């Protein structure tokens, strides 16, 4: 079995290394896999790009092209984990819920950067470096989560763009599952992640549809009762087939629970079967 | 005592054998074979 | 591990064993998957859609289709190779880069036919066939190839 070790750092203050041990069963992400690493790649300082912090594009690409890993235990100058790659076989292997939904037997695992509230992460000011975990969520819930977010946002340049807002609605969007509604943003002000991290993703996604349903309505014209016409065909399919590779669905984990508990709430622990 | 007998029985088994080739093409595995068979009963009579 | 075995038709020529070893971690592909198999499945005229060498769309139909295989270690009677499509545990799995692209980690594979200069492949005069390997990209040259081919396509 394969394990990697991230090397605690030393002068850790004691309300540091003890909120460390406060999560345990909490996964990590590494760039390159190895035996012995630092703590900067597992710091948000390794995962922003271009200078400025990542965004939410940024942060589904990455969780693609990088491995993923779970920590196991914590020792007062040692910290190892165990990875979810090539063939290990981790015996015994248990997660915490970091999603306010929560999960069941015979449920698969995917990951999502923080799109609801504020991410709770450590922040570790001593040596000036911060830690932040993916959220967690079954697979049947992960399409629709994405799909309100992006028509959230939409609708809300939509009504600053219209001159007269269309507000007349149903109330307020809230997602469901084992019969416990969650109620995401209640308010219409505190645009905390309106446009901050997920700005440059509804631009990509009404971009691309736009170019859909209109390349359509202006090649045949019989739907409904100088110009280069191949470089926009050429380009509108490359970028399609990237945008849906990214917004992809993958299951990495799946929840198999043994003489336990069946329904587990948000910061309770379970085991987990590598999938 | 054959008159308390109703549909006795018998039984017996055997097995054939293979042999190896090794072409382009499965291999060979031991099968074996078991069957039952059953009895049939008939009567004679006579008088005087 | 499922492994699945390729006949090597003897009388062979010592040359043609040679360039054959050299062809040790390309990948091949099978119609259908059985442990023992032949060579004429992973010769071109396998690829024969109608009565002729096969296009490229074909291909790339085709590549969907067929089972697909990574080759190891030769031996100078067998060919050992070992199937990637069904789920299997594989140990040390090492593909050799086709591609006149280099490749970085954390790269996801792709698989297209030859649309570059005439592929190198394997001939066999002796045994009248000749097998083609395929060409491995990343995900990103797939998509900026593809969305090319039908462009001219459609033209």
């Amino acid at each position: 079995p394969f394990e990697i070790e991230v090397l605690l750092p030393g002068e850790l203050s004691p309300a540091e290394t003890s909120a460390l041990q406060k999560c345990e069963g909490k996964i990590i992400t590494f760039s390159t896999l190895r035996h012995r690493a630092s703590l900067v790649d597992i710091a948000l300082s390794s995962y922003y790009i271009n200078g400025a912090p990542p965004d939410t594009l940024s942060l589904l690409e990455a969780y693609r092209m990088r491995f993923a890993a779970v920590i196991t235990r914590v020792i007062p100058g040692k910290l190892l984990a165990h990875a979810i790659g090539v063939g290990t076989p981790t015996p015994g292997l248990f997660i915490q819920n970091t999603s306010p939904v929560d999960l069941c037997n015979g449920d698969y695992i995917c990951l999502l950067p923080p799109v609801f509230g504020s991410a709770d992460s450590i922040r570790l000011d001593s040596v000036g470096l911060e830690i932040v975990f993916p959220l967690t969520i079954p697979q049947t819930l992960m399409r629709e989560i994405i799909a309100k977010v992006v028509a959230r946002a939409v609708e809300r340049t939509a009504a600053g763009a219209q001159i007269l807002p269309h507000e007349v609605l149903r109330g307020a969007d809230v997602i469901c599952y084992n019969g416990r509604r969650y109620e995401l943003e209640t308010n219409l002000q505190h645009r905390d992640g309106s446009d901050a991290a997920i700005r440059t993703l509804v631009l990509n996604l009404m971009f691309s549809i736009n170019e859909g349903c209109l390349l359509l309505l202006a090649l045949i014209p019989t739907l409904l009762v100088r110009f280069p016409i191949y470089e926009t065909i050429s380009s509108w399919i490359s970028t399609s087939s990237r945008l849906g590779d990214t917004l992809g669905t993958r299951a990495i984990l799946r929840v198999c629970v043994f003489d336990g508990p069946s329904t587990v709430h948000p910061g309770d622990r379970t085991a987990v079967i590598q999938v | 005592e054959l008159a308390y007998v109703r549909d006795g029985v018998i039984q017996f088994e055997v097995q054939q054998p293979m042999i190896a080739r090794d072409g382009p093409h499965p291999v060979d595995q031991p099968v074996h074979n078991y069957m039952v068979k059953r009895i049939h009963k008939r009567s004679l009579s006579a008088a005087f």
